[PDB]
């Protein structure tokens, strides 16, 4: 498949990812850049450093300034409303 | 690796 659903439970205290992206860049779609040991992304293990983040919890990234996406991410890791974030990712590059 | 230069931000989840 182009994409994949990857669902990220709240296994530890943080999140532990970097993103590089958004609209405002030559990255469309935010990046994952690092992936830290612990966190609990890496806690997964379906999460990779490359991943292009498409959609978090169903709602699209396209169009969203890096700073505007990575608050998307914060508040779905911080809200008590679920304890997991949904992640639609891709392997392939994002260009436009 | 990074795709976007370095003026471009990076922000730790």
């Amino acid at each position: 498949p182009t994409s994949t659903l990857v669902r990220v439970r709240k296994s530890a205290a943080t999140l532990g990812i970097a993103i590089e992206g958004g609209a405002n860049t030559r990255q469309p779609l935010p990046r994952i850049v690092t992936i830290q040991r612990g966190g609990s992304a890496h806690n997964c293990g379906q999460l990779k450093v490359g991943h292009v983040i498409l959609e978090v919890n169903g709602q699209t990234l396209r169009g969203k300034e890096h700073k505007e996406a990575a608050r998307i991410i914060a508040e779905a890791f911080k809200t008590k409303e679920r304890d997991y974030i949904d992640f639609l990712v891709t392997e392939f590059n994002v260009m436009l | 690796e990074r795709l976007t230069l370095p003026p471009s931000e990076i922000t730790l989840l």
